[PDB]
RNA sequence: GGUUUAAUUCGAAGCAACGCGAAGAACCUUACCAGGCCUUGACAUGCUAGGGAACCCGGGUGAAAGCCUGGGGUGCCCCGCGAGGGGAGCCCUAGCACAGGUGCUGCAUGGCCGUCGUCAGCUCGUGCCGUGAGGUGUUGGGUUAAGUCCCGCAACGAGCGCAACCCCCGCCGUUAGUUGCCAGCGGUUCGGCCGGGCACUCUAACGGGACUGCCCGCGAAAGCGGGAGGAAGGAGGGGACGACGUCUGGUCAGCAUGGCCCUUACGGCCUGGGCGACACACGUGCUACAAUGCCCACUACAAAGCGAUGCCACCCGGCAACGGGGAGCUAAUCGCAAAAAGGUGGGCCCAGUUCGGAUUGGGGUCUGCAACCCGACCCCAUGAAGCCGGAAUCGCUAGUAAUCGCGGAUCAGCCAUGCC
């Protein structure tokens, strides 16, 4: 988002309840699958580029 | 093992029908046309996205 | 039906300030931005100015309103 | 709408993962991030070599980066004083001791990432797009290949209204899994916008 | 505390929060969901039946 | 049914336990 | 009685290296308890296809961890000596208990 | 949507906007509003003289940011016997190169998506026709789910589509025995708990299996109807998969990105408020209006998942949420976990009821710095409207609709009845 608004970088957030996520790739603050640390949009991009090892198109 | 009692009924039914054929292979004549040998491959259908429930489609307005 | 367990809460910068003014006389008006703070019995007297996102308000402080939270007395929105 | 990533679709079979390691649900997040940093320091500095892909593998703490470039000349340097600098510049971001390898690309005109990458650079050097594409395809078709297809996005030629230019010959059978269709996307940062270059290259079957 | 001696314990309990400067008091006085609800829609039970008013001056049929 | 907090059905519906749906 | 829970994201690479852990003998030295199947654990992620709206789009991804067991009874020391530098898979991991 | 407001941040528009971006708005998130501040800056690479410079606990003011101020420290290189001079590094003002902008523009773009539409279609090479745009092929007769195949023919082929290749389900086999058992005998603290074996169930890798292949009838052929054998029979069931294009469709607020714009504020930090406002209207839902029902007790059968600064067996206190203690489990082994409708027993007896759980008064628990605005849960009391819904209108052709519970993602907590 706003480059400024990565005060998620603020290692001490004062209270641990001001701690939030953000996509480590794009900054997105709103679908950040915590396993990957990536947002939903980045996840699909990386999944398709085959740079998420083991991750695959899933159908059943 | 598994599922729910009414399917367990149908599954025992297949179980019996099969034992009773490897006990006397001739029994098929008075057993196969009844259908007891076939296995009911009718299984719960997967939940599809953008549906509510596999086929139940969400309700819409204005058309 | 609210929530103050075996803790009870009053934001303290405002508290050390009011108890301080209980060594003598009552300061007319105290500028607070913490509506967060419950009212203690030791507040019954000095008129506190609760903020609003827009304006401190002259909230006089009766004993009939002790257990209540400050912001319960400075309405936020404006209506008709 | 339409058309999934022809890689991510075939990811199951005919194409394997760029980075292929294993990690638990407390590690995966971290290895992935650092894995990315490597690709970033790599795709920027190795442009000249024209890097098609970067395989990354991990194990007992160590990391086996296996860079695929057309011209391994530019990654070696003074007979070494470059592959050392870069295996060094990786040692800082990766505290875990890296191992840089270099893979020749026999046929740059049979790796979609490079073909597209080629076209991209021309569009910035203001080449004629239509030809670039018909040509690019031919250079790929002349190099064997069962088929191939290229696509440039929009604002061809500074043209105010974004368009799309095409070209493709041979078979490019997108809906068949049993394919092997190297795909490659190149960006083209021109003076008046951006353009996207997609390149498809069919080869083999089973 | 049952029947009468309760009905005017509660009634007079409300007047308390109405007589102080309280917010729940305002909500009691206006006649609007005291327990922090939405009022954009759906507060019928606190509001009474719908007091419908004219909606438009120059826009389709709705 | 499912709306009343103080019932079997109702406590099941809202995840919870208590006087009206003992945990065990 | 050594314990070896094997696991990775690929199973072509597992069964072909759990096999390479059963290189003591087929069944002539220590017992060998065969490469044990042992159920896989499937994580799933479901992503809305485009950026911005289009709720009803969606696309499924999974990441599945396959797990093997093997286990060898009565560990002769040369059987262990083979647990040294004798491997090829990169995406396979190795828990060892006894 | 509207209206209101200091602000109620922005976007989404008939199908294809409206439980949509948002897979977690108390602060945070945050983009909005008021008020207190900050400036080479919360982040990047730098360039000139200047005072000092790694750094470690202080003080005043303050809502916090911030501003102000007192104090030990003075090290590492070269020159000097020295007092000292010059200097690499990180800290420092006062200027410059630049940062930053969720400000504008899908009415410049990429990317990704939606949509007609998983519809059976869109073309191409060469020949032939036509002054030409063009046509033929791809029209016709059968036939298919299908430009699917067959037959025909100035056309002969080909590409993108269809189908097949991938996955999940249904039957069977081989490999495999810290999950599975009156299969078979021994023991029982009658629990597969113990010895013990893997047959079976399962677990999950690799294979077989279907082919209109066999029979009868219509057919010129493709195929159609039927019948055997089979777990399954003409596409066995469900996924993934969406052609040339259309919409100048959506999105510059995910990310890029051309241009335009601001640069002691259109950047930056706080604290508080807002996004939750209510005379009204709509959409999508949930819970109902009850007897094929509701309540209480006992008891029976799932699948898929998740679990370390996590799931919590079990014990104790509490009506309870929950608190105290504590076992096991990096989990086919421990736990979430109770599945629920169902079954057996009892109660209610046609009632706005033992139907319905809205509202409101009170007392609590837990999470968080903090629950007034605005959390979820438990307990007591309150017990609204609702007796099956006008005009209109939606879904569904089979394990489907209907109905019943369970899980996950996001996430301290949670407004989830949403979604997968
Ligand atoms: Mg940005
Ligand atoms: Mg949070
Ligand atoms: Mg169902
Ligand atoms: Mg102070
Ligand atoms: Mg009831
Ligand atoms: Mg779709
Ligand atoms: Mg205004
Ligand atoms: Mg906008
Ligand atoms: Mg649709
Ligand atoms: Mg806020
Ligand atoms: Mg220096
Ligand atoms: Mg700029
Ligand atoms: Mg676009
Ligand atoms: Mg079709
Ligand atoms: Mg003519
Ligand atoms: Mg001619
Ligand atoms: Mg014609
Ligand atoms: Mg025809
Ligand atoms: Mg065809
Ligand atoms: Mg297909
Ligand atoms: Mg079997
Ligand atoms: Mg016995
Ligand atoms: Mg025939
Ligand atoms: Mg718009
Ligand atoms: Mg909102
Ligand atoms: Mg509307
Ligand atoms: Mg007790
Ligand atoms: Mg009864
Ligand atoms: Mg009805
Ligand atoms: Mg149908
Ligand atoms: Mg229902
Ligand atoms: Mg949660
Ligand atoms: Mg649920
Ligand atoms: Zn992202």
């Amino acid at each position: 988002a706003r480059k400024a608004l990565i005060e998620k970088a603020k290692r001490t957030p004062k209270f641990k309840v001001r701690a939030y996520t953000r996509c480590v790739r794009c900054g997105r603050a709103r679908s950040v699958y915590r396993f990957f640390g990536l947002c939903r949009i980045c996840l699909r991009e990386l999944a398709h580029k085959g740079q998420l090892p083991g991750v695959r198109k899933a159908s059943w | 093992r598994g599922g729910g009692k009414s399917g367990q009924i149908d599954a025992i039914k297949l179980g019996i029908a099969r034992a009773l054929v490897q006990y006397n292979p001739d029994y098929r004549a008075k057993l196969k046309p009844l259908g007891f040998l076939t296995r009911d491959a009718r299984v719960v259908e997967r939940k599809k996205y953008g549906k509510h429930k596999a086929r139940r489609a969400p309700q819409y307005s204005k058309r | 039906p609210r929530s103050l367990k075996k803790g009870v809460f009053v934001d303290d910068h405002l508290l050390e300030k009011v108890l301080e003014l209980n060594a003598k006389g009552e300061k007319r008006l105290i500028k607070t931005w913490s509506r967060r703070s419950t009212i203690v019995p030791e507040m019954v007297g000095h008129t506190i100015a609760v903020y609003n996102g827009k304006q401190h308000v002259p909230v006089y402080i009766t004993e009939n309103m002790v257990g209540h939270k400050l912001g319960e007395f400075a309405p936020t929105r404006t209506y008709r | 709408g339409n058309k999934i990533h022809p890689i991510g679709f075939r990811l199951g079979i005919t194409r394997d993962w760029e980075s292929r390691w294993y990690a638990g649900k407390k590690q995966y997040r971290h290895l992935l991030l650092e894995d990315q940093r490597i690709r970033g320091l790599l795709e920027k500095e190795l442009y000249s070599a024209g890097l098609a892909r970067v395989d990354i593998e991990r194990a007992a703490d160590n990391v086996a980066v296996t860079v695929h470039v057309a011209k391994p000349g530019v990654v070696i340097g003074r007979g070494g004083e470059r592959i050392r600098v870069l295996r060094e510049e990786l040692a800082k971001l990766t505290g875990k001791n890296v191992a840089l390898n270099v893979q020749e690309v026999q046929n740059p005109n049979l790796s979609a990432p490079l073909v597209a990458q080629r076209v991209a650079e021309q569009i910035e050097r203001r080449f004629a797009v239509r030809r670039a594409i018909k040509q690019a395809v031919q250079r790929v078709m002349e190099s064997g290949a069962k088929g191939a297809k290229v696509i440039v996005s929009g604002r061809i030629g500074g043209a105010e209204q974004a368009r799309t230019e095409w070209a493709a010959q041979g078979r490019v059978p997108l809906h068949t899994l049993r394919a092997n269709i190297d795909y490659g996307f190149a960006l083209a940062r021109t003076t008046y916008g951006v353009l996207g270059v997609k390149a498809y290259i069919f080869l083999g079957e089973v | 505390k049952l029947e009468g001696e309760l009905r005017a314990e509660v009634a007079a309990n409300i007047k308390r929060l109405m007589d102080i400067g309280c917010y729940r008091g305002l909500r009691h006085r206006r006649g609007l969901p005291v327990r922090g609800q939405r009022t954009r829609t759906n507060a019928r039970t606190r509001k009474g039946p719908r007091k419908t008013v004219a909606g438009k001056k120059k826009a389709p049929r709705k | 049914g499912k709306g009343d907090r103080r019932t079997r059905r109702g406590k099941i519906w809202r995840g919870t336990y208590g006087k009206y749906r003992p945990r065990k | 009685k050594i314990r070896i829970k094997l696991r990775g994201f690929d199973h072509k690479t597992l069964d072909a290296s759990a096999q390479k852990i059963v290189e003591a003998a087929r069944r002539s030295g220590a017992q060998v308890s065969g490469p044990i199947p042992l159920p896989t654990r499937v994580r799933r992620f479901t992503v809305i296809r485009g950026p911005f709206k289009h709720k009803d789009s969606r696309e499924h991804f999974e990441l599945r961890t396959h797990n093997r067991l093997v286990d060898i009874i009565n560990p002769n020391r040369k059987t262990i000596e083979q647990l040294m530098t004798l491997d090829l898979p990169t995406g396979v991991e190795i828990e060892i208990k006894t």
